[PDB]
RNA sequence: ACAUUUAACUAAAACCCCUACGCAUUUAUAUAGAGGAGACAAGUCGUAGUAAGUGUACUGGAAAGUGCACUUGGAC
RNA sequence: AUAGGUUUGGUCCUAGCCUUUCUAUUAGCUCUUAGUAAGAUUACACAUGCAAGCAUCCCCGUUCCAGUGAGUUCACCCUCUAAAUCACCACGAUCAAAAGGGACAAGCAUCAAGCACGCAGCAAUGCAGCUCAAAACGCUUAGCCUAGCCACACCCCCACGGGAAACAGCAGUGAUUAACCUUUAGCAAUAAACGAAAGUUUAACUAAGCUAUACUAACCCCAGGGUUGGUCAAUUUCGUGCCAGCCACCGCGGUCACACGAUUAACCCAAGUCAAUAGAAGCCGGCGUAAAGAGUGUUUUAGAUCACAAUAAAGCUAAAACUCACCUGAGUUGUAAAAAACUCCAGUUGACACAAAAUAGACUACGAAAGUGGCUUUAACAUAUCUGAACACACAAUAGCUAAGACCCAAACUGGGAUUAGAUACCCCACUAUGCUUAGCCCUAAACCUCAACAGUUAAAUCAACAAAACUGCUCGCCAGAACACUACGAGCCACAGCUUAAAACUCAAA
């Protein structure tokens, strides 16, 4: 079987289940947590289960972790403007931390839908080209248009050999 | 191995495949230097028709002549393909019948 | 006979070491070795 | 190493240097000679006590043996 | 992989090799028509003809298109900002160099150190730094991430200069390779250049020529190639007789050969077939006995969640030896039986170690391991997370080597005694190195509980086998068929035919 505890964490489906897409302001995220102590328990799970998803959805955001440097667990976000956002996570569950960070620094669903609609415009359906970019290669694939000579030989009258 | 060790070592690195007597080519042209016969290794017994040839690469190699009856002499041009002769140790090349000087096996 | 071969190999190793050391100061621009420098014989007791 | 001239009632002309590479350095090929690995060759070839080991060290009456330590993957 | 064949007398396990599938090139044999796509092996040398003009002179273009894959992290993103197009009064958009920041192929660590590779200051100058086992530096391989991009344009990276006289433009040729397209037409379309424009030019391109390389469709007559022991669909008769020959693996052939050759029949695919070659598809599995836990411990950068018989010193000695002395005796030793040897021999008694430590111990302790078992005393047995190294730092039985010393006993070697018919290597006697102490080396063991360290469980189907009940979490180390090979080369070491690390070629179908 897959090595380690909770191997589901190392699947692309789980990594893509993350729901936090940070705004463009967030550059760095430091996660200070304690290996022991019940009060930081949720924070530990946040490191165990949710940091991979956050990083997968935010590849260009620096995420760095620190252990047993302060009595309490906390998150700090550094923004492009120089503003710093501190989120105390002691006594919180990892779901609460995820929801809080999504609320305060995550792109809302409307902005994500707008981005998806903007993406859709790039792949214009009417454009003809390679399958890698277009639905169809050539107009010959459209029903009712003159078909490709590979499949249907063209009548003798429209071919240059018998027009010359 | 642990996940850290697998990450450190990285993906398996398959050794490069070994080039055979033909040096990864379908066939090779050769000039016959001398003809002789060799005896099989034993589960068997025979007098296998073989010939030494200088290949186009310049190396000299022993090749097997298949079929009943051949008319190969010195200085003749042959085409040799791959495929080991299982009975003859060290003979990994076979002459192509019906190409250049080596003619097809005569009927009956 | 392995003594002769081995000592010849040790001599060649010393020569290679000296050649590399010379390469360095030649590339650095110094026409000669560093003032007072003498390559030690490290491969012979 | 090497150098600011002419010209100027509209404005222009003129411009140009000499030195390296070797008995240095890298790798490769060829050649004298020496040495290993595999191939238990094919037959109209031939035949009716000292337990095991691992390290070392020695052997000039060596068809194998001995000294020291250790192991049971022996016996009692 | 829905797997299959093959190790053995047999079973199970492990493990390699091969089969079945899909493409590409070449070869054999065989090939009818039509449409489409694709089309030197070679950055080797090239005969010949064309491939760049336009235009009232200036300019503009010929820096493009077309070609090749030699070299090879120049291609991508961001910042800044030229040239170019359009605004063309610029405001600025588009496009895109140079420069700055980041990203960016494969194999080899037996390429492990690079050798000036950094910083600060206006400068003078000062500091000594910078990269690197999370792979620097180095060697080798390859065009790439394909609406396309990068690099090159005969060579000297470059091209002032030199070699020297250039098809990697189209057609074509020579040589070379297994590899082999016409020395056609037209600018009618699109694109490019030029022109104010009608237009002109273009081996780009368009339309044709050749070729089973491929796709699609067809055919009145027209089917070939391979295969038929198993894997794997399918053999009648003869011929041959371990020969001739055949096989991808296992294998067949010695007078009944479904395995060779011919013939008959059958099977698969089919204008193809399938012989060779090359790709397509690889470790989330293991390490007591199959390859793999490398003798012991510590820690670094990090990762994880488990937060009384030790050893060094000093002293000391109860038995038994050796040596010396008196008294006594003529023999003592030696063994299956003897001979040599000793008779400065032997017995009692007394004195007397730099050697070794009965009994306790039927105990199972101490120490990281190696090891440690006579008595006394002095020092003394790390760490309040865990893991953490062939190489760093400290240790490692026995054997072996330098200097000095001690020598009872034992004892490799060396002599002698005794022995068959080439004796006993083996028994007996004598005596070395060595076993001991001091100061240094060497660094090997069946260094083994043949069980890596920590933490946890006993519920599950307990569980290939045997060994030692079966497992889980986490970390480090190690392993990917056999042999070559506890090897060669490289490197390191107080080691000098020594130790550690450790391959490749040829070979095999197993081990
Ligand atoms: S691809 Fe459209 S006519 Fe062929
Ligand atoms: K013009
Ligand atoms: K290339
Ligand atoms: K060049
Ligand atoms: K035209
Ligand atoms: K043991
Ligand atoms: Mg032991
Ligand atoms: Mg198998
Ligand atoms: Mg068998
Ligand atoms: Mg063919
Ligand atoms: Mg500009
Ligand atoms: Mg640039
Ligand atoms: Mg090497
Ligand atoms: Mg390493
Ligand atoms: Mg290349
Ligand atoms: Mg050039
Ligand atoms: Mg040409
Ligand atoms: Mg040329
Ligand atoms: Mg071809
Ligand atoms: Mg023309
Ligand atoms: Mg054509
Ligand atoms: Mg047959
Ligand atoms: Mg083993
Ligand atoms: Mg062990
Ligand atoms: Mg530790
Ligand atoms: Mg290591
Ligand atoms: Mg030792
Ligand atoms: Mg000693
Ligand atoms: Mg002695
Ligand atoms: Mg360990
Ligand atoms: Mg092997
Ligand atoms: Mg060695």
């Amino acid at each position: 079987p897959m090595k380690g505890r909770f191997p589901i964490r190392r699947t692309l489906q789980y990594l893509s289940q993350g729901n936090v897409v940070f705004k463009d302001s967030v550059k760095v995220m430091t996660v200070n947590y304690n290996t022991h102590g019940e009060l930081g328990e949720g924070a530990r799970k946040f490191v165990f289960f949710n940091i991979p998803q956050i990083q997968y959805k935010n590849p260009w955001v620096q995420i760095m972790m620190f252990k047993n440097m302060t009595p309490s667990p906390f998150l700090r976000f550094y923004l492009d403007s120089g503003e710093q956002v501190l989120v105390d996570v002691e006594t919180k569950s990892n779901k609460e931390i995820m929801e809080h960070i999504r609320k305060i620094l995550g792109k809302n669903e409307e902005t994500l839908r707008e981005e998806e609609e903007e993406k859709k415009q790039l792949s214009h359906p009417a454009n003809f080209g390679p399958r890698k970019y277009c639905l169809r290669e050539c107009i010959c694939e459209v029903e009712g248009q003159v078909p490709c000579p590979s499949l249907v030989p063209l009548p003798k009258e429209m071919r240059g050999k018998y027009k010359a | 191995a642990t996940l850290n060790q697998m990450h450190r070592l990285g993906p398996p690195k398959r050794p490069p495949r070994k080039l055979g007597p033909t040096e990864g080519r379908p066939q090779l042209k050769g000039v016959v230097l001398c003809t002789f016969t060799r005896k099989p290794k034993k589960p068997n017994s025979a007098n296998r028709k073989c010939c030494r040839v200088r290949l186009s690469t310049g190396r000299e190699a022993v090749c097997f002549i298949p079929g009943e009856g051949h008319t190969l002499q010195e200085h003749q041009i042959v085409l040799v393909e791959g495929g080991r002769t299982q009975d003859l140790p060290g003979v990994k090349l076979t002459v192509v019948r019906g190409k250049y000087d080596c003619g097809h096996v005569q009927k009956k | 006979l392995r003594r002769k071969v081995q000592e010849g190999r040790l001599r060649r190793k010393q020569i290679k070491f000296e050649k590399d050391l010379r390469r360095i100061w030649l590339k650095a621009g110094l026409k000669e070795a560093p003032e007072g420098w003498q390559t030690p014989k490290i491969y012979l007791r």
